[PDB]
């Protein structure tokens, strides 16, 4: 049970700081030293340096060794990164890594002058195929939202099995994101199937129910 | 962390033994992954060589395990057990260099 | 700066197949303390990255002598012999032994199955949407193989590319198959306008495209 828990998604507007956080917990935290990446949309790896657990003193690497600050709290097993100043080149998603093994799911951030845009989720039902092949595919759509990233899932989760969440794509300065889900025909209209959506930038999450 | 700690000059790795050829063939097959040198607080500020000892084998190896592993490790439990006997007999041998100073 | 250039940039292997990936350093990852902190990771769909080898060669706890590193100086191998399911996604390099550390570029895995045609829907704009003078027209092709697929928009009878955006998803690691998203999007003026929607997938499957279409008139 070695897992590293990072702090929820940002949107913060240029010149304005953030302070990324993350949690430890399954090993010593200080027999391990931990290291910074980023990755800019699209790009790879970056790494940003290392923090040294034991002793605290952080490692900048050439590009960060100006805006960006690696901190403690050894007492939670929690490491910060706090950006400082913040610019449009900072926009990515930033990850913690026990030292070369093991990573937190990632942190997106977002810096831009543009506001938040919370996304209109729209229900999706079938017309076409019925019983030529048994199965009912219904979908969600989550279009012209600001920034990313949106959650999403069918049934509070309870149905994972067999569903489809396609990448966010972007418009004029929007993302729109889709997903689907398949179930035997039998199960719908007769079970209910609702659509749960969650923009955190917006303070955003919704629902749809799927019917006919 | 470190404050007050020094780092002792490299010398070579005690030569242990465990009985067994290969728990004895695997610290031969993996000292380079271990350290050569300890951190130490000076000999002075210590009552006996055992305060000494203690203080600077949990510096050392904790100090050489997430340094190293920052870069990319794996310490199981062997590796942490060969280690604290090995770091042991460098950190005596360190309070003998000290203590032979003063 | 150490540079780390991985190849290939893909990889699609059939399961009981060999499989090797490279990644050299513009200069030697033999580190100071004797060392070379090379590092092998693997980052499944949707999960984060994991190592499988660190240390140029050393397997971590749990990974099947199928995975062997090796190399030195600045040629490094990533070798599996017998390649298989769980083993597609993404694989890179990290070198730890200089400042900055550097990664490969990544190395796409890809696990070859059974061909399958893609699973086409289509769905008309849903009402709440019309409400605001937007209609989107989306269309699902799931769980297809080979990945190469091709699709095109016909509204009554004429092509349309204006208003469309695509995604895809990766190879899914349990069937092993692509799905695709299509979106046709346009004002609710135009919508109207028009009759029949089609949505055409051109996929290996099939010598004739896929179909599937829906009359505004709900009829």
């Amino acid at each position: 049970q070695i897992q590293l828990v990072q702090s929820g998604p940002e949107l913060k507007k240029p010149g304005e700081t953030v302070k990324i956080s993350c949690k430890a917990s399954g090993y010593t935290f200080t027999n391990y030293g931990m290291n910074l990446v980023k990755q800019a949309p699209g790009k790879g790896f970056e790494w940003m340096g290392w923090i040294n657990t034991f002793t605290g003193e952080p490692t900048y690497a050439d590009d960060f060794k100006g805006r960006f600050v690696f901190s403690l709290d050894t007492s939670a097993s929690t490491a910060y990164l706090q950006i400082n100043n913040l610019k449009n080149e900072d926009t990515a998603t930033y990850f913690f890594t026990r030292g070369t093994d093991y990573w937190g799911q990632g942190t997106t951030l977002t810096v831009s002058s543009a506001k938040t845009t919370a996304p209109s989720v729209y229900p999706l039902a079938p017309v076409c195929g019925d019983t030529t092949g048994s199965s009912v595919t219904l979908g969600c759509l989550v279009k012209g939202y600001f920034p990313e990233p949106v959650t999403l899932t069918w049934n509070s989760g309870s149905l994972s099995s067999g569903v489809h969440t396609f990448p966010a794509v972007l418009q004029s300065d929007l993302y729109t994101l889709s997903s689907s889900v398949t179930v035997t025909s039998s199960t719908w209209p007769s079970q209910s199937i609702t659509c749960n959506v969650a923009h955190p930038a917006s303070s955003t999450k919704v629902d749809k129910k799927i019917e006919p | 962390g470190l404050g007050g700690y020094m780092l002792g000059s490299a010398m070579s790795r005690p030569l242990i033994h465990f009985g067994n050829d290969y728990e004895d063939r695997y610290y031969r097959e993996n000292m380079y992954r271990y350290p050569n040198q300890v951190y130490y607080r000076p000999v002075d500020r210590y009552s006996n060589q055992n305060n000494f000892v203690h203080d600077c084998v949990n510096i050392t190896v904790k100090q050489h395990t997430v340094t190293t592993t920052t870069k990319g490790e794996n310490f199981t439990e062997t590796d942490i057990k060969i280690m604290e006997r090995v770091v042991e007999q460098m950190c005596i041998t360190q309070y003998q260099r000290e203590s032979q100073a003063y | 700066d150490v540079v780390m250039s991985q190849t290939p940039l893909t990889l699609s292997v059939t399961i009981g197949q060999p499989a090797s990936i490279s990644c050299k350093s513009s200069q030697s990852l033999l580190d100071s303390d004797g060392k070379t902190y090379l590092n092998w990771l693997l980052q499944r769909p949707g999960q984060s990255p994991k190592r499988l080898i660190y240390l140029v060669s050393r397997l971590d706890s749990g990974v099947p002598d199928r995975f062997t590193g090796s190399g030195s100086g600045t040629d490094f191998t990533l070798k599996i012999s017998r390649v298989e399911a769980e083993d597609l996604g993404i694989y890179f390099c990290w070198q730890g032994s200089h400042f900055p550390q550097t990664f490969g570029g990544g190395t796409k895995l890809e696990i070859k199955r059974a061909d399958a045609a893609p699973t086409v829907s289509i769905f008309p704009p849903s009402s709440e949407q019309l409400t605001s003078g937007g209609a989107s027209v989306v269309c699902f092709l799931n769980n297809f193989y080979p990945k190469d697929i091709n699709v095109k928009w016909k509204i009554d009878g004429s092509e349309r590319q204006n208003g469309v955006l695509n995604s895809w998803t990766d190879q899914d690691s349990k069937d092993s198959t692509y799905s695709m998203s299509s979106t046709l999007t346009l004002t609710k003026d135009e919508y109207e306008r028009h009759n029949s929607y089609t949505c055409e997938a051109t996929h290996k499957t099939s010598t004739s495209p896929i179909v599937k279409s829906f009359n505004r008139n709900e009829c």
